């Protein structure tokens, strides 16, 4: 995921991006959508948009 | 009675997060990096102390 | 979106196992799980959850 | 007297921030978003505890 190199935003809110790879993780889901620039800020924990 | 029931309570006291992601500490360690760890790990200490 | 150490993992990193030790003081990284202790075989039993 | 001191110290001391943007529990969690809300309350719990 680091590899592609599009200046993407890596945000992790319990963990952190490097010690991703460290733990085991279970009930991984992965939810994928398009939003405008402007409202990546919403999709954040107790964020109104 | 009394010197029984203290110390129970400080090994029950361990169990509370005082306001960290988990009690465990190398859970804390493990999932986070070091400025954001820190932060938690004091909370813990704090409490403990 | 994923939980952390609460059940049995599927997910996991590429780190390496390798072989356990029995009665001797080790550290242990069982599923993610950082401890330092002895291991012992337990006469106890846990269910499949 | 000295009881009365001591209860009047007690619920004066609910006004008290201890550090935290403000007294009023209700206030925190109308003004800042959930994680941050929790910091800020967590120094108030502790403070009063």
């Amino acid at each position: 995921l680091y590899n592609l190199a599009p200046f993407f935003t890596f945000k992790c809110y319990g963990v952190s991006p490097t010690k991703l790879n460290d733990l085991c993780f279970t009930n991984v889901y992965a939810d994928s959508f398009v939003i405008r620039g402007d409202e990546v800020r919403q999709i954040a924990p107790g964020q109104t948009g | 009675n009394h010197n029984a029931q203290a110390l129970n309570t400080l090994v029950k006291q361990l169990s509370s997060k005082f306001g960290a992601i988990s009690s465990v500490l190398n859970d804390i360690f493990s999932r986070l990096d070091p400025p954001e760890a820190e932060v938690q790990i004091d909370r813990l200490i704090t409490g403990r102390l | 979106s994923f939980e952390l150490l609460h059940a049995p993992a599927t997910v996991c990193g590429p780190k390496k196992s390798t072989n356990l030790v029995k009665n001797k003081c080790v550290n242990f990284n069982f599923n993610g799980l950082k401890g330092t202790g002895v291991l012992t075989e337990s006469n106890k039993k846990f269910l499949p959850f």
